RNA sequence: AGAACUGGCGAUGCGGGAUGAACCGAACGUAGAGUUAAGGUGCCGGAAUACACGCUCAUCAGACACCACAAAAGGUGUUAG
RNA sequence: GCAGUCAAGCGUUCAUAGCGACAUUGCUUUUUGAUUCUUCGAUGUCGGCUCUUCCUAUCAUACCGAAGCAGAAUUCGGUAA
RNA sequence: UUUGCUCCACACAAUAUAGAUGGAUACGAAUAAGGCGUCCUUGUGGCGUCGCUGAACCAUAGCAGGCUAGCAACGGUGCACUUGGCGGAAAGGCCUUGGGUGCUUGCUGGCGAAUUGCAAUGUCAUUUUGCGUGGGGAUAAAUCAUUUGUAUACGACUUAGA
């Protein structure tokens, strides 16, 4: 028989499964739409979340009753040292989706980025991109023809960049490497920009400016195995419940004779990848600035 | 009943050239040119004497021979639209709030802008199809004129303008406001 | 200039139209349409080829491009006389449709020695043709 | 099936009170002679007081079409039984023989009125010897002067599962 | 008769083509089908869209990931129609299915090969003139296939290259026809004509 | 729920009705060959994508007795009277 | 329990805006009966609490058609879970 | 870690086969319309022709295809090279220049074949792997253990350590 009183469902069925993310670096599943009239620019940046603080600002909302009045606001600070461009990759469009056609790297890779290709850096011969550096140092032969392949094909161009983890107070030493899409100019202009920016750094004020709405993509804080009461927000059972009260009382009807995928159960809470949109930049601060 | 042969006649005036390969009809006259795809209707065309064109259907049923007269009417509408043209006059009808109709340019796309319909703050914009020209007629109060070669384009633009001014949440027998097409004719009427 | 309408005319069924019988007791002979019975069947007569006067479904015949003059409902002697006067037998035999049919029959009637002979002759003609395809 | 037309002549069995009964004849469309005699007794039982046990059949002869290669127009009067009642119909059929006309009649009745052989009675079939006495349009349209029509969209039947060129429907 | 038969799926009715292809694969013929986005289904587009939404609502109630899988690409729609006609749960059916490949467009293995058609499944030979029909690429796009435009652009490029090939082939054919017409009316040609060639 | 006559199931496999005690066909030693019943012959699946005349287009078509349902009343849909 | 058909009448006037007698055709299985096929070498039996999902014969919300819709309010109906 | 790893050529083994046995032989579009040829004023053009199935076309003779002689042409084809391109949808293929070399059944000759006994698939394909030669090529990581706490029931994760 029907549910005696209606209540909305506990939790969102679109954030399933509530499993641990595959990597600690959340993926950018979509980049901004390209128009080939603006200059060549990165569509994204990498940083490290440092903490939060408060600000006071005068509100400009013509019609609010806090118009032209001070409000205090919570802000979060992302430490963003300038990122290093090492590499470009091109993507052809196929009837099975986007496919990377080739990748062209810079000649010199720093130690902090080539620590990313190792699990045991201290016992290594450090042989990584040595034959690639040998593929360099000719006139242009092995690099210019692959860049020409990217020009001839590859409707989408992405640039491989890596963080300067040594400039942060973190104890990691192993840089984070990511692909960032370029959304200006033709394909030849994009790959020319990438070639010109090999082994070179890009600062965050070249990508972002003040009063800009941006999105934050990150893996949330982990919490391990969690019960249903805090994982899903279900009602606590009454005090005189035998065999525990932090549970869901009925996990399904007799028919169908299976527990449903939509029923709330205990499991991993946190360490899920999330994309949160519409965060206004309040300050683009400079490190070389008291 | 499977009528074994039915046919209709299209008369072609002096300045008119009709070219029909497979079922793509192109008519060229003094006012311009018009084209139409009729590959959905399955008829046959035959030129008789450079002023007459027969269109026929063989072994057809009731719906098929209905479509035959429909295609004859469509083709000669194209012919009379490229000779005389088509002109639809619409009138503004209002009780209290005067309807203000002008022509604006959003990205050079030639819009018709209707303001103050029943005193509301919403601004209604209807786009103008290509080949349709709009003039606000002097010496007649509150009259807009849409002219062109394609009767389908002219009538659909006039219908779009009429449908953009529909009254909501009111008795439309009392609130008779709108822009209504009052005359359909030709640019070179009584030639 | 003048109007251009693609005519697209094809092979009417009428009295005097020559048909090639596709299947049955005749199966490959020419007959003449003597009368139309309805949309799907006609009365035909093939007296020179030995086809009897009969009502037949139009799905059993193929309409040919040949037409001669018959009055409607003409009897077999009249059909024979008009057929021989219009001389549609050799008019049929001159077409490449009839030539293709005869070629198929000849190829099927070949023997093993004859297939060897056409191999040898084809090799000789191929030598001459490929030699000629080096001057242009 | 493929119909044949038979004359069946029968009578009541002779008695001493009345020798020489009156010799009733019927024209029956039937697939064979057994069905022809069965239909004769069925209709004679509808008409006169006799049955098979009290009567006999003196003759049964197949009637051939007199001119089986002349195109005729036939009027056919039919009695038939629907799901709800009994109706009379007049139809007319352009064909070359009476048996072909009644065959396409039975086909047409089964197609258009779902009327089965057990439900149909053939009242009569007769040649309309003069045109303009033809009164149905679906046959009258074939009686115009110098009639000719094409056969658009020829569908050519292949013998192989795979063809090496796109077919043409020209004719 | 061939090792691999390549079928141009354009203008073909889905079920009739699938029945012919299923019988061929069971009998042992390798079949590849190209241009599945140009397949036809008889009936109006709205009818076929409603039929697909009816198929799309059926799923395992307690876990959707084990339910009937609704594949959106035109090649996979054809594959579904064909797997229904093969006994796919047996080893024989699995082998008959792995003798088959289905593609959107004509990919570069098969763009230089000969394409055939199946006349008993062709729309212009099977449907009555006037009957409405659906195009599988349009139906797949309406239900969620994402690659209609990229396949169309690749097909346009392929058609340009194929027209360039065909112009050269036609010119060479006219030269060959001229050569053997001039090399006709000889004694060898007359002997061949007598023998039927 | 309860009677009559017969035939069945129980006590019975086999071919067909997807499936099923009872329906249809046919009743059973172990085999070979031939022909069939009932039912079928697009593909699953052995067997004509046979032939012929019509009818039907459904934004809930229809598709085979037992049998797994549909009615009154309506429709210038179309067909024939 | 829910839905139709016919229309004598109600509705100032006016059968059908909204209703509708005398009749008559249905649907449903959220009522209660009727029955006794399944379980008596046991299928835990009222209600509430908790939680999920489904149906639509829609209370609200979206877009609409009708009125005995001037406006406001309301009533009848459609697509809609 | 006692000469290991990879590639190339053939030498011998093993291993199987969802099933070679002349050739998968490339326009696109329309079908109440097209293909091909030709001409012009280059078009939705004029004229001619074809279809009615691939029953086509190409190939195809020689010890499962031997050994030799000549004639006529300067063609056809195989092989290893070689020049220039084009192809990214899964390109891994298509086209082309030059020379070498073999064959040629286009035509005419000479020699051979038997006994597998009157048939017996009468063995001619391609897939994987191993072991040897001789000729190039290159000289790593990962895990456990320790460590971290952005992670965590355990595994797993994320860090660090010549
Ligand atoms: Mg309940
Ligand atoms: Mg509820
Ligand atoms: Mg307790
Ligand atoms: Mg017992
Ligand atoms: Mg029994
Ligand atoms: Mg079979
Ligand atoms: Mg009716
Ligand atoms: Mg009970
Ligand atoms: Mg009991
Ligand atoms: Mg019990
Ligand atoms: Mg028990
Ligand atoms: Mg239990
Ligand atoms: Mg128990
Ligand atoms: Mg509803």
């Amino acid at each position: 028989s029907h549910r005696k009183y209606e209540a909305p469902r506990h939790g969102h069925l679109g954030f399933l499964p509530r499993k641990r993310a595959a990597s600690i670096r959340a993926r950018v599943k979509a980049f901004p739409k390209d128009d080939r009239s603006k200059p060549v620019a990165l569509t994204s940046f990498l940083g490290y979340k440092a903490g939060m603080t408060t600000i006071v600002r005068d509100l400009d909302r013509p019609g609010s009753k806090f118009h032209k009045r001070e409000v205090v606001e919570a802000v979060t600070v992302v430490d963003t040292p300038p990122v290093v461009v090492v590499g470009v990759v091109g993507y052809v469009e196929t009837p099975r989706g986007l496919r990377s056609l080739t990748t062209v790297w810079a000649e010199h890779l720093s130690d902090e980025v080539k620590r990313r290709f190792y699990k045991n850096w201290y016992k290594s011969k450090k042989k990584a991109f040595t034959k690639y550096s040998a593929k360099y140092a000719q006139d242009g032969a092995g690099i210019e023809r692959e860049l020409a392949r990217i020009k001839k094909y590859a409707s989408v161009v992405r640039v491989l960049v890596h963080t300067q983890i040594r400039k942060t107070p973190l104890a990691q030493k192993k840089a984070h490497l990511a692909e960032i899409q370029l959304n200006g100019g033709s394909i030849s202009e994009k790959v020319d920009w990438a070639r010109e920016h090999f082994e070179k750094t890009v600062a965050v004020d070249s990508v972002f400016e003040q009063n800009e709405m941006i999105d934050a993509i990150a893996v949330t804080k982990g919490h391990g195995f969690e019960g249903v009461t805090h994982r899903w927000g279900t009602k606590k059972l009454p005090r005189k419940t035998h065999r525990g009260l932090r549970k869901v009382a009925c996990i399904g009807a007799w028919h169908p004779a299976h527990v449903m995928w939509s029923v709330a159960r205990a499991g991993q809470r946190g360490y899920h990848s999330r994309t949160s949109i519409n965060h206004k930049i309040y300050r683009v601060g400079k490190g070389d600035d008291e | 009943m499977k009528y074994i042969q039915t046919e209709q006649q299209i008369e072609v005036p002096e300045g008119v050239t009709v070219s029909i390969k497979s079922r793509i009809v192109k008519v060229v006259g003094p006012r311009g040119t018009l084209t139409k795809n009729l590959k959905h209707i399955d008829v046959t065309f035959t030129k008789v004497n450079n002023q007459l064109i027969k269109v026929a259907v063989h072994n057809g049923g009731r719906k098929h021979v209905a479509a035959l007269r429909t295609v004859k009417s469509l083709v000669d509408n194209m012919i009379t639209g490229v000779t005389k043209g088509y002109k639809y006059k619409m009138r503004y009808v209002y009780a209290h709030f005067p309807i203000n109709v002008n022509i604006v340019e959003k990205d050079g796309a030639k819009f018709i802008e209707v303001r103050n319909f029943l005193g509301d703050k919403k601004i209604r914009n209807v786009p103008v199809r290509d080949g349709v020209t709009i003039e606000f007629s002097t010496n007649v109060k509150d009259e807009i004129v849409l002219s062109g070669n394609s009767v389908e384009d002219v009538s659909q633009n006039a219908a779009d303008l009429q449908q953009i001014c529909r009254v909501r949440n009111k008795d439309i027998r009392k609130f008779l406001d709108g822009i209504y097409v009052s005359h359909k004719g030709f640019i070179t009427e009584d030639l | 200039t003048d109007s251009i309408v693609k005519a697209s005319n094809w092979r009417l069924v009428e009295v005097g139209r020559v048909v090639l019988i596709k299947k049955g007791q005749s199966a490959g002979k020419l007959a003449a349409i003597v009368e139309i019975i309805d949309q799907k069947k006609v009365l035909i007569d093939g007296p020179k080829a030995g086809v009897p006067r009969q009502a037949i479904n139009l799905g059993q015949v193929v309409l040919t491009p040949l037409t001669f003059a018959l009055p409607r409902g003409a009897r077999t002697a009249t059909v024979s006389k008009k057929w021989a006067a219009a001389a549609v037998c050799e008019k049929w035999a001159a077409s490449s449709w009839a030539k293709k049919i005869a070629q198929r029959e000849r190829r099927a009637a070949l023997t093993d020695f004859e297939r060897f002979q056409v191999m040898v002759l084809r090799k000789q003609k191929r030598y001459t043709v490929k030699k000629a395809l080096a001057k242009a | 099936a493929h119909f044949k037309e038979y004359q069946v002549i029968g009578r009541r069995l002779p008695t001493e009170s009345v020798p020489e009964p009156k010799l009733f004849r019927m024209r029956i469309f039937a697939s064979n002679e057994v069905i022809a005699k069965s239909r004769y007794w069925y209709f004679l039982q509808k008409l006169h007081k006799v049955k098979k046990a009290s009567g006999e059949i003196v003759s049964i002869n197949q009637i051939n079409e007199a001119h089986p290669t002349k195109v005729k127009n036939f009027g056919v009067w039919v009695r038939y039984d629907s799901r709800s009642g009994t109706h009379n119909m007049y139809k007319e059929i352009r064909d070359v023989s009476r048996v072909a006309a009644v065959e396409t009649l039975y086909q047409d009745m089964a197609a258009r009125h779902r009327a089965r052989f057990r439900s149909i009675h053939i009242l009569k079939v007769a040649e309309i010897e003069k045109t303009a006495d033809v009164k149905r349009q679906y046959v009258k349209q074939f009686l115009t002067k110098d009639l000719k029509f094409p056969l658009p969209h020829r569908v050519q039947k292949s013998t192989k599962t795979f063809s090496y060129k796109r077919p043409s429907t020209f004719y | 008769v061939e090792p691999v038969v390549v079928i141009d799926g354009k203008g073909h009715l889905v079920g009739r083509l699938a029945s012919v292809v299923a019988k061929q694969l069971l009998n042992g013929q390798k079949i590849v089908v190209v241009r599945a986005e140009e397949l036809n289904i008889s009936g109006e587009f709205f009818r076929n869209k409603l039929k697909y939404h009816d198929f799309l609502r059926k799923a395992t109630a307690f876990n959707k990931t084990r339910g009937p899988f609704h594949f959106r690409a035109p090649s996979r729609i054809f594959y579904k129609a064909l797997r229904g006609m093969v006994s796919h749960k047996t080893a024989r059916g699995k082998a008959a299915l792995e003798r088959l490949k289905v593609f959107e467009g004509i990919p570069p293995p098969y763009d230089k090969k000969k394409r055939v058609v199946v006349p008993q499944a062709l729309r212009v030979l099977r449907l009555k003139p006037g009957r409405k029909y659906t195009t599988l690429g349009k139906l797949s796009t309406s239900v969620g296939w994402k690659y209609e435009d990229v396949v169309a652009k690749l097909e346009a490029k392929r058609k340009v290259s194929s027209a360039e090939y065909y112009a050269k082939k036609r010119a060479f054919t006219k030269k060959v026809a001229s050569a053997n017409a001039t090399a006709a009316e000889s004694d060898v040609a007359k002997q061949l004509a007598a023998l039927g060639y």
